[PDB]
């Protein structure tokens, strides 16, 4: 029900490219920022700015114009652990700008460095909703 | 941003809020969306409209009172319409209800679904989100209630969905305060508000360290968070003026006596400048203020010694004449203390004081008239009288540097009559005047006068001039006028006598 992402250069998942995930209706998405130790003098540390993208702001790596601001993984120094931020793959939101989701859709996502990448290559999630005939 | 104290706020949150939802699942969700610009918020949301019967909770961490009265809790929620989303009327709602419950227990494992007390059931005043499905924009939707009086040491709140579609965004926890405000000389503190939206509290505030209350100073703190008018004012202590809200010291060169509403006066003509906050300003070297004078009064030099001095002896008693001296210094209380000395009885300066009973009649020291007489004296004895010219401030300043005295003897007889009397030098406008010293002086010849009179003339006043020297000439006279003169010797055994009538005619 619940699907868990790590979002770091060292995670063997992100490194191929071609990350994805299938998920069903009013399933959970939980992304987890980089957490570091206090040794660590944040020089190793990475920090990146979510956004939610289309197909042309995937294969691109832009947001400017094509996608919207989500979370930001600021201070990796968190006292429960890392950074967690939740999405439900809901139908209908209650919320004024709270994201839905329609089945047999693909939605995406892209983060950029704060320090960087350079417009080269960035790290990728690809999210596909199924159908009400594949759920259940 | 408001000058309320806040509780509990989502933005304020360290990471999580985490907060019990029961049910668990398909219950309230913590699906976090974050707000321009950069601030991460812990977004609740639930939208169960399609399943039949509906009912959830959402209970918030421990909330401390901190010494609050009424606490006033603020709720940023997006709706959504019933009618705009398709399913059956009834099942969709687009009201929420409110709980709170008061416990005194700091981590409290699990809250009673039935010991909650409702507040209100909120639905989205003014208007509320469909949400329009061209284009998406943002509610603006701020729903306050207000919860009081509380008695136990804290509260939890709670939210109840009946088959809503809603979105809780921003829960502002604060208590309304009445700001730390120093008016009308006196401080007051930061207080809390009533139990009421209708009650005040009486706040009775100190004055600053450097002041005095003249009156009680108090004031009613309202229940929106603003001072009332004040009641009773305070003055600043002597020394201090009354400016800038706050007691501040008088300037180099200015002081302040009494706790009056003037401010620091300049010091007096003639005074020292003393330093920062000065309560009268000093006197500098050579002048001085009397204990029982007023601070206003300027620094008074001590007097001068009477110029002139007369005295007439008698068989067994003296008389002394002086006038007023010539310089007073300020002060306008002036008397003459009479000290007997007893010095002229032989040539050397050592001499003993008059231990004998001296009697005085108009009075001993302390004299406010420019006349004295001594009723008593030895015969045959030669004595010596110092008139001491005393100001009310002459016993605070250091005792006179001078003293104007005469040495006179009791029983030396008065100087005789002048033998004769001539006119040298006689002019229609001066007529010259030269005498011969008298026949017996009995004491030093110190003066002389020359009597001025019209003969064959209505009686006019008689002129007297003053002369160390035998000779004298008159300025300013009528010619052809008889004018008749005497001469009389005054020496410090007293009064002489008439010369010899001398008719002398204008040229």
């Amino acid at each position: 029900d619940r699907y868990a992402v790590y979002w770091n250069s060292s995670n063997p998942r992100f490194q191929r490219g071609d990350y994805h995930i299938d998920v069903c209706i009013n399933d959970y998405l939980d992304v987890f920022c980089p957490h570091y130790e206090d040794s660590v003098p944040e020089d190793k540390t990475e920090r990146y700015v979510l956004y939610m993208v289309n197909f042309d702001g995937y294969s691109a790596c832009d947001h400017t114009s094509k996608g919207f601001k989500r979370w930001e993984c600021n201070r990796p120094h968190s006292p429960n652990g890392p950074l967690k931020f939740s999405e439900k793959f809901q139908l209908f939101t209650p919320f004024s700008l709270g994201f839905e989701f329609r089945p047999g859709r693909e939605y995406f996502y892209i983060s950029s460095a704060i320090p960087d990448n350079g417009r080269r290559s960035c790290l990728k999630l690809k999210v596909f909703v199924r159908p009400t005939n594949s759920c259940m | 941003p408001a000058n309320e104290v806040t509780l509990l706020d989502s933005r304020s949150v360290q990471g999580e809020l985490g907060w019990i939802a029961s049910p668990l699942e398909g219950g309230w969700e913590e699906v976090s969306i974050m707000d321009e610009k950069n601030t991460p918020i812990r977004t609740y949301q639930v939208c169960n409209v399609m399943e039949p019967s509906q009912n959830n909770w959402l209970r918030t961490d421990w909330i401390t009172r901190e010494g609050a009265q009424r606490v006033y809790i603020e709720i940023k929620f997006t709706l959504r319409d019933c009618n705009s989303l398709p399913g059956v009327m009834g099942t969709c709602k687009e009201t929420f209800n409110l709980y709170y419950y008061e416990s005194d227990n700091d981590k409290e494992r699990f809250i009673r679904e039935n010991q909650f007390v409702k507040i209100d059931t909120i639905a989205a005043d003014e208007s509320f989100t469909q949400v329009d499905i061209g284009d998406r924009i943002m509610k603006l939707n701020t729903e306050i209630r207000d919860v009081g009086p509380l008695s136990k040491k804290g509260f939890y709140l709670a939210f109840q969905d009946v088959g809503a579609c809603i979105a809780l965004v921003s829960v502002r926890v604060f208590y309304k305060k009445c700001p730390l405000t120093v008016r009308n000389l006196a401080q007051f503190p930061d207080t809390i508000t009533g139990a009421d939206t209708s009650s005040l509290v009486e706040v009775r505030g100190s004055c600053v360290n450097n002041s005095e209350e003249k009156d009680v100073p108090k004031m009613y703190c309202g229940a929106d968070g603003e001072w009332l008018v004040p009641i009773g004012n305070c003055l600043c202590n002597a020394g201090h003026e009354e400016r800038s809200g706050e007691c501040q010291a008088c300037k180099i060169g200015y002081y302040k006596a009494l706790s009056t509403d003037a401010t620091c006066a300049k010091c007096p003509p003639h005074s020292y400048s003393v330093w920062e906050g000065a309560t009268s300003c000093t006197c500098d070297r050579g002048f001085f203020r009397a204990d029982n004078d007023a601070a206003s009064m300027p620094c008074t030099r001590p007097p001068s010694a009477p110029l002139n001095l007369i005295s007439n002896v008698n068989e067994t008693s003296v008389n002394l004449e002086w006038s007023s001296p010539q310089n007073t210094g300020g002060r306008q209380d002036i008397s003459y203390n009479v000290v007997c000395k007893k010095c002229g009885a032989g040539d050397p300066s050592k001499c003993r004081p008059c231990g004998s009973g001296v009697h005085y009649t108009p009075q001993q020291n302390g004299l406010k008239t420019t006349k004295v007489s001594i009723t008593d004296l030895l015969a045959h004895t030669n004595y010596t009288f110092e008139i001491w010219a005393v100001n009310g401030v002459s016993k605070y300043n250091p005792n006179p540097d001078q003293s104007v005295s005469v040495t006179v003897t009791t029983n030396q007889a008065a100087p005789s009559s002048i033998a004769l009397v001539q006119a040298k030098e006689v002019t229609r406008y001066s007529v010259a005047l030269a005498w011969l010293e008298p026949d017996r002086p009995n004491g030093v010849i110190l003066e002389y006068e020359v009597k001025y009179y019209e003969k064959d003339q209505n009686e006019r006043s008689y002129r007297i001039v003053r002369t160390a020297a035998r000779n004298t000439d008159i300025k300013g006279l009528n010619p052809l006028t008889s004018y008749v003169f005497h001469v009389r010797a005054r020496t410090a055994a007293g009064y002489g006598d008439f010369s010899e009538p001398l008719e002398v005619t204008t040229n």
